[PDB]
């Protein structure tokens, strides 16, 4: 009831010298005293009589921040986590009326006395039931009211530059656990685009501050745009055209109150990376795939605006190719180009203008360009066959043409020899034939896996290792599992004879290498059974039929 | 609400497709049948489903399903859609006209339906109720390509115009159309426009 | 044809009844075709269509019916009250949306949920209709914008469809990024009555008495109803008929007393 007096009494008072007595008299509540109520007095006297502040802002928030920062890290944080956040809405709402007074400059000291605080905070209070929610929508609102010479202020002139990058660093991955497991119910769009924005400009902020402190002026430390640009992606990778599609306004009234941000992200990207200078070779491996997505966007400018950067970062190779050339791009290249399109992301358009772009930078430029337009070539022809496998796939959705198609493409794999994506289709033919219970033709496929292996010990290539499991696997022991697995299927393959002739050489490895002598006696006696259920048993013929397409 | 009525019925026919649309959705999902007297432990209910290629007929002596509808290969997942001569309907099916073992009785007049096929095979089912027995045959006449004998169908026909006509008139709200239609003013003999095309 | 004119004033390209197919870019044109019109000649107006914003088509004065509003309704001042005709704009943009999902509900079994969805339409196309006029006094105005503005937003929940705040004055003044907070605890509010309605379909719908509850929870004075008929009884002298509501808990009246005088003659005197 205090603070209900405050305003009239304030009407036949000075301002600010009953501010201070307030600010006096909170200030004198020891630590542990109604920590909520005192937080719901001072709720209500931020309500009113903050209608003006030129008098009061700037001394009665003071206390308001020494009170919050006590609530940021004690470990007694819990319970106030609901009250504090009102408060800090309500300081915050007051802060973004116009008419209640000047408060750049409280603007700026609220940063420097809250900013770090909530950032800690978000990065901490970071489980989504409670009202976390509540914290973000605070903390948007600041980045909202803020500004970037006010960003620049302080924020960027922080203490020793390892400070601030590890201050940066938390500030990208809470940005990147935001966007990621999105806070909200997909429902409130409206605030989704907002916080898309806010975020926009932040980020915006944030990449000045990395080139003014962290290009080659900071020659070195130069890690994190690792983070940056995933952050970018991660952000970049949604709210698109059909997103934007739902209703036909959508596109127009997102575009009228948004326009196409996406857009703007891209560009900035693009700028970033042309900046990134002689750093690009020293970050290409990584980020490769990175690029390929955001290049895969529904739209036609950004991707416009961004095909040119792979011949940017082939380009940085051949730079660096005085060994070798982008053999380590193009792998990553085409082995991400892959997984998308497979995924069902792009277009024919899109592979059309890839080449010609492609094609158009690689005239420009020498010889390791006419390797390149062999090799997008390469990439059109894959493109096409992804695109017809697709097609297909949704075309007639029966297991047989997806059979086809993707026998189609393993064909065109061995073809190019890229036996990693080669494996990977092998697999999923092997699950296709399993859900068809085809256990000879299923056993089949596998033993074409197998086939590439050897009998030596070493594991040569982690390209086998595949994510059934992934670790050492010395190389005949993998053959040896997958030579137990094909038996098996031959075994209820009911088709002993193949049985036969890969135990005859599962059983000479043993000997040979392994010596395991128990293994010898399980796989001889299944050796057995198999020769017996051949005398014994019969099985049916199967027919076999012509098939003529005209 | 003369020439409301005129424009109204006179864009007829997309509401017209579109029911015949739900139609093939419906015989696509269709639903377990009914046989003739499947009394002494015969499975009265059978699915028949149509293709979504709408072109052949996946029926049968399916089992007492609950569930109805079941994908997989039924008894005869064949009816020529083509050759259908036609359904008879009521007493000129000729198991209505059967007074032996399989006398339908009175109670399932208006389920009768005999689908005609080979002028010597007939299908004669029953349907649950009358709605879905002109449901189906709704469907196969839209086979047929043909008017729809649902009086659900003529309902939802005029129901869903009169919505549509209704939604229609609110650009034109506080406004008249005269029966004669609005004299065209003339068009100047020239199409050189002097401001631009496009 | 010649002479078009590039103007904004033309922005309800208005038809009359299903156009003739006289232009090589006009065609029976609905009823509900709203146009936007590049291009002004006197008797004939060519532009986009809300069919085809892409497109034009030349259109006869006699069949364009001029309305020089715009979508703002306020700057040519077409208010028939200022701040409600937004409301009716995007209600029937909204009403497109029924539409569409409608066409989506008939085709699928949806058809229970798809039925109140069609009864919850005629409501609001009905109270749209009596709303057109500005008749009402302003109370009913906001009465009738609240409950249109819940059950369009209903119809947004079983729908799944996006949410609107600015419960007032066309649902638009805060999403015209004024703030953030308050912006947030629109959206709060708005989940609050998507709560609200999504409790109480159980809660109207099978329940009859939960909805009285909540009713009687937002007034405190009452009264009850009653229309007499005639009285059944043997006298044959004047009686004085003292109806009133009692406690019989507490052996008590709580109603004054309503004096009915009954005739000798079985008929009230």
């Amino acid at each position: 009831y205090l603070p209900s007096i405050i305003n009239d009494v304030k009407l036949v008072f000075d301002p600010v010298e009953l501010s201070v007595l307030f600010c006096k008299f909170i200030q004198s509540i020891p630590d542990n005293q109604l920590v909520r109520q005192k937080l719901n007095c001072m709720t209500k006297i931020v309500e009113s009589t903050l209608f003006r502040q030129s008098e009061c802002r700037e001394v009665l928030l003071p206390l308001l921040t020494d009170q919050l920062s006590g609530q940021l890290d004690d470990n007694s944080n819990k319970p106030d986590h609901e009250a504090s956040s009102q408060l800090l809405s309500n300081i915050l709402e007051v802060l973004d009326r116009k008419d209640v007074g000047a408060t750049a400059v409280h603007i700026q000291l609220i940063m420097e006395r809250l900013l770090r605080r909530i950032n800690r905070t978000v990065i901490g209070m970071n489980r989504q039931s409670p009202h976390i929610g509540s914290f973000v929508a605070c903390m948007i609102a600041l980045l909202q009211q803020m500004d970037d010479s006010h960003y620049s202020h302080y924020i960027s002139t922080f203490k020793t530059r390892q400070d601030i990058i590890d201050f940066l660093m938390e500030t990208f991955i809470m940005f990147k656990d935001l966007i990621g497991k999105n806070v909200y119910a997909k429902d409130w769009m409206v605030m989704n685009m907002t916080q898309n924005r806010v975020f926009l400009r932040a980020i915006n902020q944030f990449a000045e501050v990395l080139t003014r402190f962290f290009m080659d002026q900071a020659s070195f430390e130069l890690q994190l745009w690792n983070n940056y640009f995933h952050l970018a992606v991660a952000f970049l990778t949604h709210e698109s055209l059909q997103l934007e599609t739902f209703s036909q306004a959508k596109r127009n009234k997102i575009v009228k109150k948004y326009g196409d941000m996406r857009k703007e992200i891209g560009f900035r990207i693009r700028d970033m990376w042309y900046n990134l200078g002689p750093h690009k070779i020293k970050f290409i491996p990584s980020m490769v795939g990175p690029i390929l997505e955001v290049t895969l966007t529904p739209e036609v400018e950004l991707r416009k605006a961004t095909i040119p950067i792979f011949f940017d970062m082939m380009q940085c190779e051949f730079n660096f190719s005085g060994n070798g050339n982008f053999h380590m791009f193009e792998n990553e290249l085409i082995t991400k180009l892959d997984q998308e399109v497979e995924g069902g992301r792009g277009d024919e358009q899109y592979k059309v203008l890839l080449e010609k772009l492609l094609l158009e930078h690689c005239r420009k430029h020498k010889y390791l360009s006419s390797s390149g337009e062999v090799f997008a070539l390469l990439v059109s022809s894959l493109l096409e066959n992804l695109l017809d496998y697709r097609t297909i796939i949704m075309q007639d959705e029966s297991k047989e043409n997806r059979m086809s198609c993707t026998v189609n493409v393993l064909n065109f794999y061995k073809e190019k020899k890229r036996e990693d994506i080669y494996i990977r289709y092998l697999y999923k033919l092997r699950d296709l034939h399993r859900d068809c219970e085809n256990y000879t033709e299923a056993a089949y496929t596998l033993l074409l896996h197998a086939e590439l292996l050897q009998w030596s010990d070493k594991p040569c290539v982690p390209h086998l290792l595949q994510r059934d499991s992934y670790y050492v696997y010395t190389q005949q022991e993998l053959k040896e599992k997958l030579y137990q697995e094909i038996i098996s299927y031959f075994d209820k393959g009911k088709m002993w004879e193949k049985a036969i002739k890969l135990s005859k050489e599962l059983a000479e490895t043993y000997e040979s290498k392994v010596f395991d002598y128990e293994g010898l006696g399980n796989l001889l006696k299944k050796r057995a059974s198999f020769y017996e259920n051949i005398i014994k048993a019969m099985r049916p013929q199967p027919e076999y039929f012509a098939v003529g397409y005209y | 609400s003369r020439p409301i009525l005129e424009l109204k019925e006179k864009i007829q026919p997309e509401i017209l497709e579109l029911i015949k649309q739900q139609r093939l959705n419906r015989l696509v999902e269709g639903t377990c049948f009914r046989k003739l007297n499947a009394r002494r432990r015969q499975d009265k209910f059978w699915y028949c489903r149509l293709s979504p290629n709408h072109k052949v007929l996946h029926y049968g002596d399916l089992e007492e399903s609950p569930q109805g509808e079941v994908p997989h290969d039924s008894l005869q997942d064949k009816l020529p859609v083509a050759d259908i001569k036609a359904v008879v309907t009521g007493k000129d099916c000729p198991h209505m006209k059967e007074k032996g073992a399989l006398k339908q009785n009175k109670e399932v007049l208006e389920l009768a339906f005999s689908i005609l096929y080979d002028s010597n095979c007939q299908l004669n089912f029953i349907a649950p109720d009358k709605h879905e027995y002109c449901i189906w045959t709704d469907g196969l006449n839209a086979l047929l390509g043909k008017d729809m004998m649902s009086d659900l169908t003529r309902n939802d026909l005029d129901t869903l115009l009169s919505m549509e006509i209704k939604l229609r008139l609110l650009d034109l709200e506080n406004i008249q159309i005269p029966d004669a239609p609005p004299p065209i003013p003339k068009e100047p003999s020239n199409y050189d426009f002097v401001y631009d095309c496009n | 044809m010649a002479r078009w004119i590039p103007t904004k004033r033309q922005k309800y390209g208005v038809a009359i009844y299903n156009y003739n197919a006289s232009q090589d870019v006009e065609l029976s044109l609905q009823i509900g075709d709203t146009v936007h019109i590049l291009e002004m000649y006197e008797g004939w107006y060519r532009g986009y269509t809300l069919q085809n914003k892409s497109k034009k088509g030349i259109f006869p004065e006699t069949y364009i019916h001029l309305k020089e509003a715009t979508v703002e309704d306020l700057g040519q001042h077409e208010t028939v009250i200022p701040g409600e005709l937004p409301l009716v704009q995007e209600l029937t943009s909204t009403l497109r949306e029924w539409a569409v999902i409608w066409r989506k509900l008939y085709v699928n079994n949806k058809l229970t949920l798809f039925r109140q969805l069609q009864q919850m339409t005629y409501s609001l196309i009905e109270w749209r209709s009596q709303i057109l006029s500005g008749t009402l006094p302003k109370d009913e105005l906001a009465e009738l914008k609240k409950k249109v503005t819940a059950k369009i937003d209903h119809g947004n929940r079983m729908l799944g469809l996006d949410l609107v705040v600015r419960d007032d004055n066309g649902n638009i003044l805060d999403p015209d990024e004024t703030s953030t907070i308050a912006l947030f605890k629109a959206h709060e509010v708005a989940s609050k009555r998507i709560e609200e309605k999504i409790q109480e379909e159980k809660s109207i719908l099978q329940n009859l008495d939960l909805r009285g509850q909540s009713i009687f929870s937002t007034i405190h004075t009452y009264g009850l109803y009653v229309n007499f008929k005639n009285f059944v009884c043997n006298i044959g002298e004047d009686a004085e008929l003292f109806m009133a509501l009692y406690d019989p808990d507490q052996s008590t009246f709580i109603s004054e007393n309503y004096l009915i005088r009954w005739g000798s003659n079985g008929m009230p005197k």
